[PDB]
């Protein structure tokens, strides 16, 4: 029944979810966990990932 | 300073090993240059050096 | 080359620090790690092609 | 041994590091402290920091 509001909600719940997502991309980098970048790389090395 | 070929690799920025952490330590903000020679034929003795 | 030998390190502990004292190299070349880094890390296996 | 060094001969060694998400098998030198539950720490499970 009450279309628009749901889909108001649904619109800002799903950007929040893309958002969260996100962050398991690479973006070209080795690894997406800053945790294993700076593990397995020295500074200088790890600062272009 | 003096040292072996396989330690020339740790005299630069962010580096870390023998060299780098307990004799020799550059800073990781470095502004210079690093200029390294071979000196087999006068460091070296025929019974050690 | 072509029949190089292939060895499989597995239950122990790997000090790379150590493989300088080995052959005469002058470095390391290190994809995807780094070589100061490679004491710090636990890997399922290890092979080494000579 | 007269041969330039381009022509001379490479003992080569590659070291393959398979990291796959079975038990852990070759591990660095490193000692391992008691477990500390409930509390905010700074862990690092097999390399995972």
């Amino acid at each position: 029944a009450l279309g628009k509001l749901q889909d108001v909600v649904n619109h800002n719940a799903q950007a929040l979810n893309t958002l969260v997502k996100q962050l398991s991309s690479k973006f070209g980098a080795i690894s997406s966990v800053l945790n294993d970048i700076l593990s397995r790389l020295d500074k200088v090395e790890a600062e272009v990932q | 300073f003096v040292i072996r070929g396989n330690e020339v690799s740790q005299i630069a920025p962010g580096q870390t090993g023998n060299i780098a952490d307990y004799n020799y330590k550059l800073p990781d903000d470095f502004t210079g240059c690093v200029i390294a020679w071979n000196s087999n034929k006068l460091d070296s003795k025929v019974g050690g050096n | 080359v072509y029949a190089w030998n292939r060895k499989r390190i597995s239950n122990c502990v790997a000090d790379y620090s150590v493989l300088y004292n080995f052959a005469p190299f002058f470095a390391f070349k290190c994809y995807g790690v780094s070589p100061t880094k490679l004491n710090d890390l636990c890997f399922t296996n290890v092979y080494a092609d000579s | 041994p007269t041969y330039g060094v381009g022509h001379q001969p490479y003992r080569v060694v590659v070291l393959s590091f398979e990291l796959l998400h079975a038990p852990a098998t070759v591990c660095g030198p490193k000692k391992s402290t008691n477990l500390v539950k409930n509390k905010c720490v700074n862990f690092n499970f097999n390399g995972l920091t």
